[PDB]
């Protein structure tokens, strides 16, 4: 029933920074895990990161392609999770989606995939 | 406690990752402490 809104993507130069926001409405994301996905045309949807309801570093999961560069944070009061990209690479150019379910804790292999947002386009080029 | 006297002491069978010892004790919930092993907010006995 929950709908998500991805925003913040745009034309950025290689090595730049960005901050995506996955706005959740009509439902509260506080007791539920949130996951980030990106999908450039041609390739299937791939995981980016997955934050849990506790927002703990142990429950904080990032994919290999984003380790050490992409960071997330959540503020359940405003019902939205951020995704902070640092030193953006052209390989990161993809349509970024955020997905969530009724599960509360992420894992290295399990990401929520129940409800998705419309997605935002992050372009890393000149 | 080495020579403290007690009544009705029982052991427990539970295996934890080890990095969430503070999480097993009440006041914190985690991936395994939140669901699998739970302690009351007023729990007797120590953690060994």
């Amino acid at each position: 029933q929950v709908q998500l809104v991805e925003s913040g993507g745009g034309l950025v130069q290689p090595g730049g920074s960005l901050t995506l926001s996955c706005v959740a409405s009509e439902s509260s994301l506080a007791p539920y895990r949130v996951a980030w996905f990106r999908q450039a045309p041609g390739k299937e949807r791939e995981g980016v990161s997955c934050i849990s309801r506790d927002a703990h570093p142990t429950s904080t999961y990032y994919t290999a392609s984003v380790k050490g560069r992409f960071t997330m944070s959540r503020d359940n009061a405003k019902n939205t999770v951020y995704l902070q990209m640092n030193s953006l690479k052209p390989s990161d150019t993809a349509v970024y989606y955020c997905a969530t379910d009724l599960g509360g804790y992420c894992s290295d292999s399990n990401y929520p995939r129940a409800w998705w947002g419309q997605g935002t386009q992050v372009t890393v080029s000149s | 406690l080495n020579d403290l006297c007690f009544t009705n002491v029982y052991a427990d069978s539970f295996v934890i990752r080890g990095d969430e010892v503070r999480q097993i004790a009440p006041g914190q919930t985690g991936n395994i402490a939140d669901y699998n092993y739970k302690l009351p907010d007023d729990f007797t006995g120590c953690v060994i």
